[PDB]
RNA sequence: AACCUGGGGAACUGAAACAUCUCAGUACCCAGAGGAGAGGAAAGAGAAAUCGACUCCCUGAGUAGCGGCGAGCGAAAGGGGA
RNA sequence: AGCCAUGGGGGAAUCUGGGCGGACCACCGCCUAAGGCUAAGUACUCCGGGUGACCGAUAGCGCACCAGUACCGUGAGGGAAA
RNA sequence: GGCGUGCCUAUUGAAGCAUGAGCCGGCGACUCACGGUCGUGGGCGAGCUUAAGCCGUUGAGGCGGAGGCGUAGGGAAACCGAG
RNA sequence: GUAAGAGGAGGUAUAGGGAGCGACGCUUGCCCGGUGCCGGAAGGUCAAGGGGAGGGGUGCAAGCCCCGAACCGAAGCCCCGG
RNA sequence: CCCCGUGGAGCUUUACUGCAGCCUGGUGUUGGCUCUUGGGGGCCUAACCCUCGGAUGGGGGGACAGCGCUUGGCGGGCAGUUUGACUGGGGCGGUCGCCUCCUAAAAGGUAACGGAGGCGCCCAAAGGUCCCCUCAGGCGGGACGGAAAUCCGCCGGAGAGCGCAAGGGUAGAAGGGGGCCUGACUGCGAGGCCUGCAAGCCGAGCAGGGGCGAAAGCCGGGCCUAGUGAACCGGUGGU
């Protein structure tokens, strides 16, 4: 499943890649933003 | 006749030979694996690359049960 | 009589004041999915041509 | 008869809508090097009056080149240009649009 | 004879195929006008609190734009003139 | 996707009226639709004249000459030689 | 007596049993317009040049700067500027 | 035939149009699942339109302007049979 | 005859796209009375249509039909076109991009409808770092086991493993296990490889803010080489 991250308090985007049935239903990986510096983001 | 096929060149093998002058960054060797080892001033990529890492001369060394290796001799 | 200006061309492509001629990177708005942060960020930067150079230039001249 | 090199993208964004052109205020740019030519002062129709300006209107003095201490007009001046100029005469802003 | 206006209106061709597109409102058919015909005294232009009927030339300009944004098509305001 | 024109349906007002300035709204401005006429500058060349670093009888108009003829074709039409 | 496989065309290759031509005379095919891009002969030079038109003339030229190219680039642009 | 109109016919189902077989004799069997055609006031899908919960642009406001859900909407197709 | 040409034309259909035609809802032409829950049923006459020995009228149909504008549908009756290339002639068959090996003549490159095989993915652990461990196989001994499960001993340098074809490489790890972890980072990029173009590939280091380590350091995914698609047109998010 293609895929691209959301960063909080904001809505920043990145390229990625989840793999949906296998062991994988949330993802919340690490990732430094432009605006501000590093934190959480979400699926979506 | 399922057979009409191949795949492309891909002209690799050694890029500098020993006694070249060479500048800093440039390759050295593109290889299958390591065919040749890396060494002083010369490092290595994703795909088992040679880069010289200063300008200099290059040279190889073969160390036996320890391989064939590329060296940079520096020199400014 | 009197050549018209190819709109196609002038609508991708400069020419530099030195009389190159560049153009963005090709391969950036389809492919991308995930392809190494490096290659999206090395064709973002426009480049140069080479021979077609001057086969674009003369599709402009009033340009 | 395959893909000419068309194979390029356009990013000039914006090369047009329905109407358009959008008239807006042209500034032509003019050294403080070729405006040394000569002295006095210099205002927009003097400097039309001869090579430069070609009725483009908006002036705006700028640039490398060694500063004659003359007053002069333009409807915008390089931070830097403005400097040479007021460090050794002086000089007013554009009479307004 | 040609020039003009209005009512109708192609295709080969180009796009190195082809259908949008092009050729083209061209060729041609029809009605009418006259030494000309058309147009014509702003329910205009469009950015200047500016211009001041219409027609014609130069320029603006292969610009603004239009376009299977392909092939290609292509103005106006303004300025110089009759 | 305004503006101009209009085949179909609905359908006002007379200046506290209407159109427009590129969807729409507000603001600021422009212009007065739904009647008609108007010279000149413009186009053309059957006709007359003038002039050619235009032809000189296989050229130049198809025709320098009794040619749109002889001749050809049911016909539209084709069309010489000299 | 010695020597000697037409001409053109097309071809890897033609005297060719591949093409075209009975012979002679005459007609007969890389042009012009505008716009480009190089080179070249000159005029002028941070300038260069006029278009329609007007006034002359009747194989005489002048006037006409509207306009065009050049003197600044970079950016999609706002914008900034030798950056 | 754009139309007016005309043929059909100045005829009227013992008539006229289309189709296939092709004097005459003896005959012409089984399949309706697919295709066509015929029948089917149900249902399903279905356009313009009607409808207007809800949402947006703009204005100080009266407002002007756009978007839009449920629901009501024919033939056709699906479906049911011959 | 045959083949070629991104030649032509006649014909065909469940090739594509249209057109005529036919079907169809809304609406104009389009009216009155009544029952019924804007719709439905019934009646009326005067629009409209047909007809009657002239008719300003009579009879028949009747707000239907016809026609106008608009909606969707059926639609070779008709129209414009498309219907690839390679190919020991063409069709038929097969093939078309990418990776591995051989052909390839010890640099690179190298053809044939030459010989052989794979790819159109996979993984949040199968990744990063720190720390630790070392295979396959053979022989001997061991309750189930029975050639092979798990345990012990001796030999064993790599014949194992490295997700998947092959090759190269590899235990002085790229292989097996564990702790913490997300660098499957942003902004760039000296200098190169390869190369007709466009592409593809490698990359030290600088800045930001980080992960593992005591630190030297390592991290811009995966031992590597396939796992892919210019531009156009449009979608969603953001400045
Ligand atoms: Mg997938
Ligand atoms: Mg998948
Ligand atoms: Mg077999
Ligand atoms: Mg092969
Ligand atoms: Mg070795
Ligand atoms: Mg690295
Ligand atoms: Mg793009
Ligand atoms: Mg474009
Ligand atoms: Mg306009
Ligand atoms: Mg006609
Ligand atoms: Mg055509
Ligand atoms: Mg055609
Ligand atoms: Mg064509
Ligand atoms: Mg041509
Ligand atoms: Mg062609
Ligand atoms: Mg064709
Ligand atoms: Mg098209
Ligand atoms: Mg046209
Ligand atoms: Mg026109
Ligand atoms: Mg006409
Ligand atoms: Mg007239
Ligand atoms: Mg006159
Ligand atoms: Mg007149
Ligand atoms: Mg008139
Ligand atoms: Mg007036
Ligand atoms: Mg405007
Ligand atoms: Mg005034
Ligand atoms: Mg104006
Ligand atoms: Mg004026
Ligand atoms: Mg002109
Ligand atoms: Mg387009
Ligand atoms: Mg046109
Ligand atoms: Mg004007
Ligand atoms: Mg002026
Ligand atoms: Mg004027
Ligand atoms: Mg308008
Ligand atoms: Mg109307
Ligand atoms: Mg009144
Ligand atoms: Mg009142
Ligand atoms: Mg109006
Ligand atoms: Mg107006
Ligand atoms: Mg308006
Ligand atoms: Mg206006
Ligand atoms: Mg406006
Ligand atoms: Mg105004
Ligand atoms: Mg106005
Ligand atoms: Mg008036
Ligand atoms: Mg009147
Ligand atoms: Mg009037
Ligand atoms: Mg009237
Ligand atoms: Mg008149
Ligand atoms: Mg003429
Ligand atoms: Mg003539
Ligand atoms: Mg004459
Ligand atoms: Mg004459
Ligand atoms: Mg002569
Ligand atoms: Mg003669
Ligand atoms: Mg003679
Ligand atoms: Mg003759
Ligand atoms: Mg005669
Ligand atoms: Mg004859
Ligand atoms: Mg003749
Ligand atoms: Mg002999
Ligand atoms: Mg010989
Ligand atoms: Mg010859
Ligand atoms: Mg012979
Ligand atoms: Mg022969
Ligand atoms: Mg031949
Ligand atoms: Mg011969
Ligand atoms: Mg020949
Ligand atoms: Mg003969
Ligand atoms: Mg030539
Ligand atoms: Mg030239
Ligand atoms: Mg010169
Ligand atoms: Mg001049
Ligand atoms: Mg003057
Ligand atoms: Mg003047
Ligand atoms: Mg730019
Ligand atoms: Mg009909
Ligand atoms: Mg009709
Ligand atoms: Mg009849
Ligand atoms: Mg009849
Ligand atoms: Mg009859
Ligand atoms: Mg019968
Ligand atoms: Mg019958
Ligand atoms: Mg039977
Ligand atoms: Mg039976
Ligand atoms: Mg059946
Ligand atoms: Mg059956
Ligand atoms: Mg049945
Ligand atoms: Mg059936
Ligand atoms: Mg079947
Ligand atoms: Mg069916
Ligand atoms: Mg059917
Ligand atoms: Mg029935
Ligand atoms: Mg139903
Ligand atoms: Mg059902
Ligand atoms: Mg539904
Ligand atoms: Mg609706
Ligand atoms: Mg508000
Ligand atoms: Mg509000
Ligand atoms: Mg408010
Ligand atoms: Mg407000
Ligand atoms: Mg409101
Ligand atoms: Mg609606
Ligand atoms: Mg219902
Ligand atoms: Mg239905
Ligand atoms: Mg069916
Ligand atoms: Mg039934
Ligand atoms: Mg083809
Ligand atoms: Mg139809
Ligand atoms: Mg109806
Ligand atoms: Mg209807
Ligand atoms: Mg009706
Ligand atoms: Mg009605
Ligand atoms: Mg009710
Ligand atoms: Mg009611
Ligand atoms: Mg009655
Ligand atoms: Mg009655
Ligand atoms: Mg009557
Ligand atoms: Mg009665
Ligand atoms: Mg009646
Ligand atoms: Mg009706
Ligand atoms: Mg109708
Ligand atoms: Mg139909
Ligand atoms: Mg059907
Ligand atoms: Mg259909
Ligand atoms: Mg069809
Ligand atoms: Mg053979
Ligand atoms: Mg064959
Ligand atoms: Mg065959
Ligand atoms: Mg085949
Ligand atoms: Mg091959
Ligand atoms: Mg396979
Ligand atoms: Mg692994
Ligand atoms: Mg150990
Ligand atoms: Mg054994
Ligand atoms: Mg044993
Ligand atoms: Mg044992
Ligand atoms: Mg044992
Ligand atoms: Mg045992
Ligand atoms: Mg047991
Ligand atoms: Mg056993
Ligand atoms: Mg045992
Ligand atoms: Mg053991
Ligand atoms: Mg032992
Ligand atoms: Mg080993
Ligand atoms: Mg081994
Ligand atoms: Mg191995
Ligand atoms: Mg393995
Ligand atoms: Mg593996
Ligand atoms: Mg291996
Ligand atoms: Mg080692
Ligand atoms: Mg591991
Ligand atoms: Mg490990
Ligand atoms: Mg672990
Ligand atoms: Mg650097
Ligand atoms: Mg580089
Ligand atoms: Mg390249
Ligand atoms: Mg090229
Ligand atoms: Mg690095
Ligand atoms: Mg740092
Ligand atoms: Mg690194
Ligand atoms: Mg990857
Ligand atoms: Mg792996
Ligand atoms: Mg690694
Ligand atoms: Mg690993
Ligand atoms: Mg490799
Ligand atoms: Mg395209």
């Amino acid at each position: 499943l293609l895929l691209e991250c959301t960063e909080c308090k904001r809505r920043n985007y990145a390229t990625e890649k989840n793999k949906r049935n296998t062991p994988n239903k949330l993802e919340l990986r690490k990732y430094c933003p432009w605006c501000r510096k590093h934190t959480v983001h979400r699926e979506v | 006749t399922k057979n009409g096929r191949d795949s492309q060149a891909k002209r690799l093998g050694v890029k500098r030979y020993e006694g070249q002058v060479v500048r800093a960054g440039n390759i050295l060797v593109r290889q299958r694996g390591t065919r040749f080892k890396p060494g002083k001033n010369v490092g290595m990529g994703r795909d088992f690359t040679l880069f010289a890492l200063v300008d200099g001369v290059v040279e190889f060394q073969d160390r036996g049960r320890l391989g064939r290796y590329v060296h940079v001799r520096p020199l400014a | 009589p009197k050549m018209k200006t190819h709109k196609g061309a002038k609508k991708r492509v400069k020419i530099t004041a030195s009389g190159k001629v560049v153009a963005m990177k090709t391969g950036k708005r389809h492919l991308n999915w995930q392809k190494s942060g490096k290659e999206i960020r090395q064709k973002g930067r426009k480049f140069v041509l080479a021979k077609p150079e001057a086969e674009r230039i003369k599709l402009l001249l009033p340009y | 008869g395959r893909s000419t090199t068309l194979m390029r993208l356009p990013k000039r964004g914006m090369q047009g809508q329905v109407p358009g052109e959008i008239k807006r205020p042209r500034y032509q740019g003019v050294n403080l090097k070729d405006l040394a030519r000569f002295e006095g002062e210099v205002t927009p129709e003097l400097l039309v009056r001869a090579g430069l300006l070609k009725k483009g209107y908006r002036l705006k003095i700028l640039g490398e080149g060694e500063a004659k201490p003359l007053k002069v007009v333009a409807h915008a001046f390089s931070k830097s240009a403005l400097e040479k100029l007021k460090a050794a005469g002086g000089e007013p802003v554009l009479l307004e649009a």
